[PDB]
């Protein structure tokens, strides 16, 4: 009634960026698709000359 | 002899107290450093880091 009455008396907000580091970029990209063919070409050339041992030993 | 005493430059202390809190703490992050054995979050925009 008196004394104190003179003054006065959720779910999901879904953030995303959190506490990780900063990020950067560059545009000098992508030789790498050539080596996948270099590697599998030269791999064949190994077997090709293993065959050239065998095809001369068989003579 | 004279009474025992110690001496303080109060004015210089108040002026450094003004300068440090109002200007040194606001310098760009590149002027600051991290203490010898204190770890700060990697996110440089956090309060913990600042």
């Amino acid at each position: 009634a008196a004394a104190a009455m003179t003054a006065t008396r959720m779910p999901s907000s879904g953030s995303s960026p959190s506490v990780p580091s900063s990020i950067i970029a560059e545009e000098k990209l992508l030789a790498l698709l050539a080596e996948l063919e270099a590697l599998s070409r030269q791999l064949a050339a190994l077997t090709q000359q293993v065959s050239e041992l065998r095809e001369q030993q068989q003579q | 002899g004279n009474v025992y005493a110690m001496e303080i430059n109060l004015q210089a202390n108040l002026w450094k107290s003004f300068l440090y809190s109002n200007v040194a703490l606001y310098l760009p992050d590149s002027y600051k450093y991290t203490p010898a054995n204190v770890t700060l979050p990697a996110n440089t925009n956090t309060y913990e880091y600042m």
